[PDB]
């Protein structure tokens, strides 16, 4: 339960990178990895799904034949790497591990990330950029698709992360209605088909931040672009 | 199929390649249930809270033993547990004549040992089974014969006090109360203190019994 | 060890000797009530059509 | 009187007696009526009364199939050899029967050979993992094995017309001409070399097994006998044509191609000799459905 | 003396017979002459699961109708997903020699046992992601033949020597020990209502049992032989057992006696187990021959046979809402049928 980067800093376009990723506390072997990658003032955005003992390997669009990335099971480390780096990739990425069964709650855990600075699909829409509140109060959030995310197995696939001042994110509400580990009560989700709401009732501190909605139906995986709250 | 349907069968699919994989390396592993009149010869033959396990190994093959004599229960209630072991091995001691009354009812110890090893080679289960017999007290005997002849049981005569004769009609009463004298076969060995070849007598057995089952199953036998 | 045992069994006939009893036609009576008043919650009785059916 | 048909830069003698039709017919009909019935009741034993299929029984599967195949292709032969050579049924028929000839003949010598070397590995090998593979590898040996024999009998698939001499018509591949080709080693290496492997599989599980002290056992003789008996039927079998085509090779190389009246008295026991081969077929099973 | 003692428990026994005598009026297959059979009811296998490479020992269905627990004979401990058939679980067992399973109603634990003679509490759900070994309980002389989940702190064992068990998972300690059987104990079964419950030994009686006081309340006899499967009815007033006289016999707790005997002439071996469908109209028996039969509860005449294995049933289970019915054999698969 403990994950660890390294790697990044700073770097000139045309270079090669190698970024490390190291894992203790848990089974590697049975959890899948994804690459996340958040720009330095804007949202979150997918780059890379590794599956367990490397069968299926998932690129999003834009990274496609520079990215490589794979993991070594016996050291427990996960390398990716970096060619052709050009300006729009200075951000901050974040390595996730993930399991699928019935009953799972993938996206679980998020280490810290690491920065790095140089020198169709399905779109989602926030309503909201900015909600100024006061402890003691009940808060909806909206997130909109453009197609329904209810699959033909009566499945919903919607995952709720929040992102607290300086720290790594983590699960709030997976699969738009079950509440993840280690959360208290008062979080709840609901909605339809392009329709989705967050519903937090009695506010207390050390709730700031922001609030990401992201679709699991097909990939690449597509986040929104932020709902902010404010004391 | 969605994403996490399709993760879902890709962790089957490993789980099962993990699952064959483990039975294709357990299927290449012989089993001898060992059983005994209690403490009469399985401590010397293991020495070279339910049941207890052992896993030697010799000659480029894996040996697995099983000894439950600590079970104290119904046996026709678990013995079905045990239909697919290779061999059984049964430990009976040739002192066990005079010596009597060793179990709380007035009987000897060797018709106590005759009344197990006809429930075990004639069971319904173990009908092509076979059995590697051993005789654990061969020193005691001689002593035994020696002071005292055969009289508290046998009511037929043992010919003379001398071992040979003695061991030769023992070995014949147990070896002729099986009645399916075709599908199984008894194997007769003794032993003594010091010998230190008993591990070679049941690797013989084994083979022989993993060449009869191989020319049995090509339809041949 | 041989009072003791003796004793046992013969507190707990005394003890399962004074259970109250019922008659059976009132028993019977009640199953079949639970059986005619559970029938249409019954999938295995009678056959379900495929349309809710999970196993398809 | 010339008896010279003469084709292909060969110069080869084909001759048309009447002992040929007067023995042959018969034979054949009751090769056909006995193999058809016992071929078939095994596949048939095979496909609907086998719980498992493990792999010996696959490995007969195969030969049962190849002597299936056998028996449904000769009655085109029998019905040439009625007629004292005379093809009617036309170049693809010609073709096509000497094709499933030699493919019959190949695959059941090569599939007695795979259960040989599988009862060696069985009696003298106890322990080796050869005897425990899974009916894939089965399936993946049998489908070589048939790649092989396809693959080195297609040789004859581009066959020319029958071939017309006066009225009469002849469709065979066995006519003694001068220049040997392909086919004729696939007739001796194909007897030689499977005698060897049979011969040291059979004396090695013998050996292995009376050194071991086991035949007190009633069963273990029968084994015994069933496993001389199997190379016993080979052996006369498929001797006689070979040693009659080792004499046609004798008197090719001696006295040469010039005389065909030479050859009357051993062209036409050849034939006899190989309908020997097919009595093979009608046995295969018979055999091996005895052993139980 | 212990021969008065003798004679006043002859007495006593001669006491409950005529009671129960008295207590008697008519018979339940005679009042179930009015109503309608159920005629002929016909399943089919819709799947078939084949990841098992030894014999099938037990199986618990789920309290969700979805997930299936499975013990084989080695390190081999299976959890199913019975609609899309993907295996959800392996869990590798010490002792290759089990006898029994049960899942817990929380699905977050599962139970196993056997001739190795202590009983394995292992956690579904834990963080590092693999399955681990919770609890080790240990104190019985003989073999396990059944466990079964009260709660989630609450487990009940019957062994092969004539006691039962109470457990305590966060210390292993007996809570409480049950001792009232002559006979190796095979089946254990519980009450809807998780307050008493019947266990049923080799020495052909079933004894029913109060969970918190810790004493017996009422014996049935009856059974020719040992008996091997006991269930209760949804109701909890009833409850029929299996045994090797090739019989089953449903039996009342509130009149203290024998209702109803299922048997037939045809078949003489043996019925590894027992279990009922939902609002208590069929009664479900694997028996010994390959097969598995289906009885009507009020009548005793036979409805469908569900024939479709090679070897001995060993196991079988209905869901809790009463959709399918999943069967194990001694042959490495177990079939649903719906
Ligand atoms: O059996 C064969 O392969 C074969 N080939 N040619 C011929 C035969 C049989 C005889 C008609 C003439």
């Amino acid at each position: 339960v403990q994950l660890v980067e390294s790697g990044g800093g700073l770097v000139q376009p045309g270079g090669s990178r190698k970024l490390s990723c190291s894992a203790s506390g848990f089974a590697f072997s049975s959890f899948g990895m994804h690459w996340v990658r958040q720009a330095p003032e804007k949202g979150l955005e997918w780059v890379a799904y590794i599956s367990s003992g490397s069968g299926t390997i998932y690129y999003a669009d834009t990274v496609k034949g520079r990215f490589t990335i794979s993991r070594d099971d016996p050291k427990n480390t996960l390398f990716l790497q970096m060619t052709s780096l050009r300006s729009e990739d200075t951000a901050m990425y974040y390595c996730v591990r993930s399991i699928y069964y019935y009953g799972s709650s993938p996206f679980d855990f998020w280490g810290q990330g690491t920065t790095l600075t140089v020198s169709s699909d399905i779109v989602m829409t926030q309503a909201t950029s900015s909600v100024p509140v006061t402890p003691g109060e009940s808060v909806s959030i909206s997130c909109r698709s453009s197609k329904s995310l209810l699959h033909s197995n009566g499945n919903t696939y919607l995952y709720w992360f929040l992102q607290r001042p300086g720290q790594s994110p983590q699960l709030l509400i997976y699969r738009m209605s079950n509440l993840a580990s280690g959360v208290p009560d008062r979080f709840s989700g609901s909605g339809s088909g392009t329709a989705f709401t967050l519903t937090i009732s009695r506010l207390e501190a050390e709730d700031v931040g922001v609030y990401y909605c992201m679709q699991h139906l097909e990939y690449p995986l597509t986040f929104g672009a932020g709902t902010k709250l404010e004391l | 199929l969605s994403a996490e349907d399709k993760a879902a069968v890709e962790r089957s699919k490993m789980i099962d390649r993990n699952l064959r994989e483990d039975g294709e390396k357990a299927a290449r592993e012989v089993k001898l249930l060992l059983l005994g009149a209690g403490e009469s010869g399985k401590s010397t033959i293991v020495k070279q809270t339910g049941i207890v396990e052992t896993h030697f190994t010799f000659k480029d093959l894996h040996f697995k033993m099983f000894d439950v004599g600590a079970q104290r229960s119904e046996r026709k209630k678990w013995i079905h547990c045990f239909e697919g072991v290779t061999a059984i091995i049964f430990c009976v001691a040739l002192s066990d004549y005079d010596l009597v009354l060793a179990e709380d009812e007035e009987m000897n110890r060797m018709h106590e040992s005759m009344k197990l090893f006809d429930s075990i080679c004639n069971n319904k289960w173990f009908t092509d089974t076979s059995i590697i017999l051993f005789l654990n007290k061969k020193d005691l005997f001689e002593e035994k014969i020696k002071k005292s002849p055969l009289t508290i049981c046998y009511p037929e005569y043992a010919g003379s006090n001398t071992y040979e004769e003695a061991a030769a009609y023992i070995q014949c009463q147990f070896e002729d109360l099986n009645k399916r004298k075709d599908t199984k076969e008894i194997y007769t060995h003794f032993t003594c203190s010091t010998d230190t070849k008993n591990v070679q007598f049941v690797f013989d057995a084994v083979t022989d019994v993993i060449i009869k089952n191989n020319l049995k199953d090509c339809g041949l036998f | 060890a041989s009072i003791a045992q003796a004793r046992k069994l013969v507190e707990q006939l005394k003890m399962e000797a004074n259970i109250d009893r019922i008659k059976v036609s009132k028993a019977a009576a009640d199953l079949m009530a639970y059986c005619e008043a559970h029938a249409k919650e019954d999938p295995l009785l009678t056959p379900v059509p495929a349309s809710e059916n999970p196993f398809r | 009187q010339d008896h010279f048909l003469e084709i292909d830069k060969k110069n080869c003698c084909v001759f048309r007696d009447d002992f040929i039709v007067k023995v042959l017919p018969p034979v054949l009909g009751l090769e056909f009526i006995f193999g058809l019935l016992g071929n078939g009741l095994a596949l048939w034993i095979f496909c609907f009364h086998l719980k498992s299929w493990k792999s010996s029984r696959i490995f007969l599967f195969n030969l049962a199939v190849a002597d299936f195949l056998l028996i449904i292709c000769l009655p085109f032969l029998m019905d040439n050899y009625v007629r004292r050579w005379d093809w009617k049924f036309g170049d693809i028929p010609c073709r096509l029967m000497l094709f499933m000839l030699a493919m019959n003949r190949q695959g059941s010598i090569i599939f007695l050979t795979v259960v040989a070397v599988a009862r060696y590995f069985r009696v003298v090998h106890p322990h080796h993992a050869l005897n425990k593979i899974s009916n894939r590898t089965a399936a993946i040996i049998s489908c070589l094995l048939w790649g092989i024999t396809i693959g080195l009998t297609v040789h004859l698939l581009k066959k020319k017309m029958p071939i017309q001499n006066g009225g009469a018509n002849l469709c065979s591949s066995f006519s003694i001409c001068h220049t040997f080709q392909w086919h004729e080693a696939m007739f001796l290496l194909e007897f030689f070399l499977p005698l060897g492997i049979i011969l040291f599989c059979s004396a090695r599980i013998i050996w292995s097994l009376r050194q071991r002290q086991m035949d007190r056992h009633a069963k273990i003789k029968r084994a015994i006998t069933f496993i001389m008996v199997v190379a016993i039927v080979f052996v006369i079998c498929f001797l006689p044509s070979v040693v009659v085509r080792i004499r046609i090779f004798w008197l090719l190389h001696t006295s040469g191609t010039q005389n065909c009246e030479v050859y009357r008295s051993v062209d036409l026991a050849f034939f006899i000799t190989l309908s020997f081969t097919y009595m093979n077929s009608m046995l295969d099973p018979v055999v091996y459905y005895f052993s139980s | 003396e212990l021969d008065q003692l003798r004679q006043e428990a002859e007495q006593l026994k001669n006491q409950i017979r005529d009671a129960r005598k008295a207590c008697a009026d008519a018979t339940l297959s005679q009042i179930t002459n009015n109503i309608d059979p159920v005629g002929r009811i016909q399943m089919r296998t819709r799947r078939t699961l084949r990841g098992h490479l030894a014999k099938i020992y037990a199986m618990h269905w789920g309290t969700d109708s979805r997930l299936l627990v499975s013990a084989s004979q080695d390190g081999k401990l299976i959890i199913w997903d019975s609609y899309t058939t993907n295996k959800v679980h392996a869990i590798p067992l010490r002792s290759s020699w089990v006898m029994t399973c049960a899942y817990a109603p929380s699905g977050n634990y599962v139970a196993c046992g056997g001739l190795d003679n202590i009983c394995s509490i292992y956690n579904l759900k834990t963080r590092e992601g693999n399955v681990r070994v919770s609890r080790e309980l240990a104190g019985h002389t003989g073999y396990l033949s059944c466990c079964r989940f009260l709660d989630d702190n609450q487990i009940v064992t019957s062994s092969g020597d004539t006691t039962c068990a109470l457990w305590d998972i966060e210390t292993g300690q007996q809570t409480t020990t049950f001792t009232g059987h002559t006979g190796d104990v095979m089946s254990l079964s519980l009450a809807p209502d998780t307050r008493l419950f019947v266990s049923g030994a080799c020495d052909a009686s079933a004894k029913l049992w109060d969970v918190r006081e810790g004493m017996c309340r009422q014996t049935f006899t009856g059974h020719e032989s040992d008996i091997n499967a006991i269930c209760f009815f949804p109701n909890g007033n009833a409850f029929a057992t299996g045994s090797d006289d090739a019989t089953c016999r449903l039996f009342d707790l509130r009149a203290d006696q024998e209702l109803m005997t299922y048997s037939h002439d045809n078949i003489i071996c043996g019925i590894t187990s027992v279990s009922f469908s939902k609002s208590g109209r069929l009664l479900l028996a694997g028996y010994d021959d390959f097969n598995c039969n289906v009885w009507d509860a009020l009548k005793a005449d036979r409805a469908g046979v569900l024939a479709g294995h090679d070897n001995r049933v060993s196991c079988l289970g209905v869901t809790d809402d009463g959709m399918a019915v999943a069967t194990g054999s001694w042959d490495s698969f177990l079939k649903i049928w719906n």
